[PDB]
């Protein structure tokens, strides 16, 4: 065998993290257009068979709260898990309404020994969002 | 026994340390080119050569336009990390 | 458009 | 138009942040399961799905030993990191 | 089109850079087994029909003085590029005998506008390396 | 074994 077992009961679940709206405290601005992508996203893993969770504006305290407690389900029965990041971000780090959030920090709570109902598994994250301040300029 | 950190996949909307482009009506220009190459092929090709596609359309249709010379035509490429251990098929 |  | 840093690929032995693995008398393992993907494969698959045979081989067959504790029975996941417009085949 | 053109007249250049003995003052020590792998993917790139250049133990200097000069190079009748860093390193960094090279800095020698010939072709870059210090002790 |  040399591709992942996708017969499970279920797909899995897809959870659409879509941040629009920060703390004005945070200096960071609207993303518009965001909720485009949400709908999107969210009509296509509906067609691809996934049990889809839209999330809005969380803090980052909610984004890690959410986390913790999706990896903490079983997922026996599921085949696959995915996460979709929608907000502002630098390297490594996706902002929560009021805060940064290091990747990292989410992406561990669904690791090997951790959570163990998607051991072997695949965890697939789709990250919008912004990863430092450079520019391609592009060429021909 | 294997890795901890197997079977991830990060597919990013752009490359390592750049900005990501978003349009204020249209959405992302990743997230759009993502969903329609999901829709197309979905039931044909294997999770990986569709993020392929993907990435050519971003990089290839793709232009920013702005009043900033700054950020006017600047182009974008996804970047696709992938730590998995099979192929991956939604069918 | 805009950046993230 | 196209983006300056598409075009790339970036297959790392190790998963970003980790320690790679190297045998003194067999070489290191990513290296040694690649040369091995790539002969039984190059004239069969496309260039992402080889790299993750290597990545089910390394993740799978390889485990250290050592005396010194901190560093027994360690795993390692090597890294595809794709910035590739289209496939790649050796053919 | 959906596949890169590899009909070219030839596959391409392949750059082998093998270090295995750094200098006493940097504190970095020996990889045995290092030339092991230096054969083996010389032998393997070679059926592949790829021009193969090894060189050994070189320093921070001469890495990118050779990245530098193979970057001018035409390659208007190569398919691709393949570039093997046999080393120590860190996240973002390979050392070369004397000291640290960053990646970024010998990657963009081969970027769209520093290298035209290449432009649109497969540049490849293969890492057997260290990334940090983290140690993974797997699950199962 | 050793590490890079």
């Amino acid at each position: 065998d040399n591709s992942y077992k996708m017969d499970y009961p279920e797909m899995g679940l897809c959870i659409i993290i879509n941040n629009k709206n920060f703390h004005k405290s945070t200096g960071m601005t609207s993303r518009s257009g965001t909720d485009v992508d949400a709908a999107n996203l969210r009509e296509t893993f509906r067609n691809l068979k996934y049990e889809v969770r839209n999330k809005n504006d969380l803090t980052r305290e909610e984004i890690v709260e959410l986390m913790r407690d999706v990896s903490k389900e079983d997922h026996s029965k599921r085949s696959s898990f995915v996460c979709v990041l929608l907000s502002h971000g630098e390297e490594g780090i996706i902002f929560g309404t009021n805060g940064p959030v290091d990747l990292k920090k989410i992406t561990n709570f669904f690791r090997g020994d951790r959570c163990r109902s998607l051991t072997g598994k695949p965890k697939l994250f789709i990250i919008q969002a912004c990863r430092g301040t450079e520019l391609d300029c592009g060429i021909e | 026994k294997i890795p901890v950190e197997a079977d991830f996949l990060y597919a990013y909307s752009t490359a390592p340390g750049y900005y990501s482009w978003r349009n204020s009506k249209d959405g992302s220009w990743f997230i759009q080119s993502l969903c329609a190459m999901l829709k197309q092929y979905a039931d044909k090709l294997e999770f990986m050569h569709i993020l392929t596609r993907v990435n050519r359309k971003v990089a290839t249709e793709f232009e920013s336009f702005s009043f900033d010379a700054t950020f006017h035509a600047k182009k974008q490429i996804p970047c696709i990390v992938s730590m998995l251990t099979k192929e991956l098929y939604f069918y | 458009d805009e950046v993230x």
